[PDB]
RNA sequence: UCGCCCAUCAC
RNA sequence: UCGCCCAUCAC
């Protein structure tokens, strides 16, 4: 049982965030697994934020949630590290995520992240 | 110039020094080791190693009274508080390559550096713990014929008792080396023998009691048997 | 009940008759060390259903927490040294490790005596109190010989005292150049001033208020200010050994490469907070500022390890793994920062067996 | 300012002795955990300081190096009785040479003090 | 995991590693001090330190192949060309207490900072004055075994000839870094080569001519024997 | 624009 | 994170 997914999303969005990186992958800037997300964080250049729920130990993705409301930044998870490395573009897996410049998903990173502030309340 | 001759006691010897005077020795038991750092002299096709009553404190109840002295060539034996091997390494030579010694100690470096000895001196076995938690060697030991204890602790004669429950045989001895000032050093110290006096002869018979003075300070040995 | 040895597990009746017998197949001195200390391995939590299978419930262990560990598996135990099983075992060792029985305990008894090389000690509170004494009156050296320093200087800069408050920096300027007359900006740019504080010094580049110390006068000078430098150095040897000595609870950062260590990852994060937030791609390099400087200055040779340099797989691995080491001993310190920040459960030798795993493959592939 | 120079060199001469003792306050308490017989017996601040600086753990202790530090015979002939039968406690290898780090620096502060008797001397 | 060794000459040592290439080492003339910041290892009742070959010119000719060297235990040697002395810390290493060194020097203050290290290395001697002029220190040098020559002045022939006029005896050595850019700038270096080696073969014999490369760049070392 | 010796700080 | 140059001004 992951920790980090600190709050409960109904049947919506997280398939539309995978989707978001989809038609990201060939037309925008990202960056990819936990430690480049981490980069992507700490330098302010994420607009959007990705945690898988399958990462295990978990103590690696952990620290993010803190890490990147401290720097106001919208962050959502889905279900598994294989399927988000292969939207991500690599063939092997990803932890995490971040969009630095969503190309063609500019709009739909937007709806996220208004859509996601309206539930965390 | 120097001599070697034997002594009252299997396996012990004496040496004679460039005056003329008797100082007491063993046979070393691997020929051209230094072993704590001590005078080593060759005889007749074997080498010959000085029992120092200051360092191997053992050595000067030797001269100030013992005649209780249980060790034989061939036969089994636990050392409680083995250091650097400065006392053990004497019943080593006594002991030869048929007997066994078993060498207990806490203090891990003092234990390092006979590792390099007992690469050599392979009738000796080397065993980091506490004398005062001998479950925590309870399978790395046989039953054995005696006991000897130099590990000087606050309550160390409940460690010769609950280790000669554990590992002394029927009618087998136990020996030890007390030093007054880690169980008190406000009193007299014959008060402080007095209390190891009336707890050995809480589970033992007792059949020596000695006084180190002048080699050591504030120092008895004594000697018992287990039922 | 049961007793063991050097190769086995063994059960007995209370006539001395044997049970049940089972044998190692690790390395022992770890099963063994588990055992004395009275923690449960799988050939006796076999053993013991063996005889519940075989219906036998009397069991009475040699060490307290033994059938501490028996009785929370559920078994009614107790507990007795010299009983028949230890007796039987410990009389008899030709029955249980064979002719050559002295050199078998010989062989695993200097393994775990070499395992059993602690870390851990009863008296280490008194020695973080002598620590934090010292580093209070090593403090105040500093301060006292910086005093001397500043108002022996105010002979050929009186400004200077009156311009830099900071005492580590008035040292390495004596330390590097220490004459008045042989300062310009861009040595003032590595010596940490602020750009408002750089045109002051300059400003009264001949004209300070001073007289003349001599060529020979700021030797003597010099020489006092490189005294303090060791004593810096002292200070830091310090305020590295102040959590060297408080960490006999040990984190899983410790517990996974050295305590030197993991007092200066958390001194050069500032907080375990902030080493829990950095990624595997910085602690690689964390304390490494001097090789950064250099590097973002000129896009030139980058930074190859940080404050992990001082461990054994990196400063006695070849040169040529001494990188490939390095992010993947960053990413498990990363972790463990993280396990000690978020989880307070204790892993480090899981992390040890998964970084292995890694160091194995190292020495494999190359 | 030939003369003030000096005088800054006085003045850092009684400050430096000043320090020195306050490092062996710390030094003299702080090894006495190790070995507590010791401070009694050898009184000589630097003969004390040299001591833990070329020692460091108690077992280093040997009278080759105790007359190459100089010591006397009669000396020699204690110490070594107390090492046999110290009532202290333990410092690991990892601890001891932090205390020996402190008895090296005091040793530079030493030859400091020189570097300022030798600097008024010319 | 490292060992220390013997090299193909007296007083040199290597060490091998983690990565397992040799690497030049001495044994340390006064154990525990550092010069440079050098990679060291402490050994059993002894203490190496290593050389780096990009820091010295001479470091980096012994792992080219330089075969013919002169500087070995107990010898007597003259160099010219030391400033602070990281060169003369490993020759101190290689000639032990046994021999004797004088270090001259012509720029006047980078000398000044092994006038303390000298007071552990006293079989070192450094000397202020132009390299060129022997008569400026004549009262406080004697007769040597081998002169070095690597302050590679535009006058270092010169150098190297009056001090062998000098100081070096009969039978005795001679090494120079001829540093071929600040002789004549005007042609191909080994026409500077070439009259470095027909003049010094009007005094000495020329044993062996070395090229730094492919480690380094127009630079060579010369060693020679006077009759 | 380049050469060597050399300290110190670092990878 | 670090460096250079033109014009003008001063000892």
């Amino acid at each position: 049982k992951p920790s980090y997914v600190k709050f409960e999303v109904p049947k919506e969005l997280a398939e539309k965030a995978l989707q978001a990186v989809e038609i990201a992958r060939d037309t925008g800037k990202i960056r990819k697994g936990t430690n480049e997300t981490t980069k992507a964080v700490e330098r302010g250049q994420a607009k959007l934020v990705i945690i898988a729920e399958d990462v295990d130990p978990e103590e690696i993705v952990a620290h993010l949630p803190p890490l990147c409301e401290e720097k106001e930044i919208p962050y959502i998870y889905v279900p598994s590290k294989k399927e988000l490395g292969a939207a991500a573009g690599i063939e092997v897996a990803a932890a995490s995520v971040a969009i630095i410049e969503p190309g063609k998903a500019r709009d739909l990173v937007e709806e996220i992240a208004m859509k996601v502030k309206e539930l965390m309340k | 110039m120097v001599e070697v001759k034997k002594h009252k006691f299997p396996g012990v010897y004496v040496v004679i020094d460039d005056d003329g005077s008797e100082k007491i020795a063993t046979k070393n038991l691997v020929p051209g080791q230094r072993v704590y750092g001590e005078r080593v002299i060759k005889w007749e096709g074997e080498e010959y190693r000085i029992w120092n009553p200051h360092r191997s404190k053992l050595g000067a109840a030797i001269v100030n009274g013992l005649k209780n002295f249980p060790i034989k060539p061939g036969k089994s034996v636990l050392y409680l508080g083995i250091a650097s091997g400065t006392t053990a390494s004497h019943v080593s030579d006594i002991v030869g390559w048929e007997g066994k010694i078993y060498g207990i100690e806490f203090s891990p470096r003092v234990l390092r550096e006979l590792v390099p000895i007992v690469e050599e001196r392979r009738n000796i076995i080397p065993i980091l713990g506490d004398a005062t938690k001998p479950e925590e060697y309870r399978a790395l030991v046989t039953k054995v014929d005696v006991i000897f204890e130099d590990v000087a602790q606050p309550t160390q004669a409940k460690i010769l008792i609950d280790n000669a429950k554990a590992y002394l045989k029927r009618g087998g001895y136990g020996m030890i080396a007390v030093k007054s000032r880690s169980i008190d050093v406000t009193k007299e110290p014959e008060q402080v023998f007095k209390e190891v006096e009336r707890e050995l002869s809480e589970y033992f018979e007792v059949i020596e009691r000695l006084n180190l003075e002048p080699y050591e300070k504030d120092h008895a040995l004594f000697v018992v048997r287990k039922p | 009940f049961i007793s063991e040895n050097v190769r086995g597990i063994y059960a007995f009746d209370e006539n001395g008759n044997l049970i049940e017998k089972r044998y190692f197949t690790d390395k022992p001195e770890k099963v063994l060390d588990q055992l004395l200390k009275g923690e449960i391995t799988k050939d006796l939590e076999e053993l013991l259903n063996s005889l519940k299978e075989k219906g036998y419930d009397e069991f009475v262990f040699e060490h307290p927490e033994l059938s501490r560990r028996a009785k929370e598996l559920g078994f009614s135990a107790t507990t007795e040294f010299p009983n028949i099983a230890g007796e039987r075992l410990r009389s008899n060792p030709e029955e249980f490790l064979g002719e050559n029985w002295f050199e078998e305990y010989y062989k695993v008894g200097v393994a775990l005596t070499r395992m059993r090389i602690q870390e851990q000690s009863g008296a280490r509170d008194k020695m973080v109190i002598q620590a934090i004494e010292a580093l209070d009156d090593v403090d105040k050296v500093i301060n006292l010989l910086v005093a001397r320093l500043r108002e022996w200087y105010s002979l050929h800069f009186p400004e200077l005292d009156e311009l830099l408050p900071k005492h580590p920096q008035y040292v390495a300027f004596v330390k590097t150049v220490g004459h008045r007359d042989n300062i310009n900006e861009e040595v003032l740019r590595e010596l940490g001033l602020s750009e408002e504080k750089i045109k002051k010094i300059l400003e009264a580049k001949e004209k300070t208020m001073g007289a003349w110390m001599d060529q020979t006068d700021i030797e003597v000078v010099r020489q006092l200010a490189e005294e303090i430098d060791r004593l810096y150095q002292l200070r830091k040897k310090l305020e590295d050994y102040i959590d060297r000595a408080m960490d006999d609870v040990a984190p899983n950062l410790k517990a996974l490469v050295g305590a030197k260590l993991a007092a200066r990852l958390i001194s050069l994060a500032g907080g375990l907070r902030e080493l829990a937030m950095m990624p595997s791609s910085t602690i690689q390099v964390l304390g490494a500022e001097k090789a950064l400087f250099r590097h973002l200055r000129t896009g030139a040779k980058p930074p190859k390890h940080g404050v992990i340099y001082q461990y054994p797989a990196i400063n006695r691995s070849p040169w040529w793994q001494r990188g490939k080491i390095a992010r993947a001993l960053a990413g498990k310190l990363a972790i463990a920062a993280r396990v000690d920040y978020f989880s307070g459960e204790y892993i480090a030798e899981e992390l040890k067996k998964e970084l292995e795993a890694r160091i194995r493959e190292i020495k494999e592939k190359y």
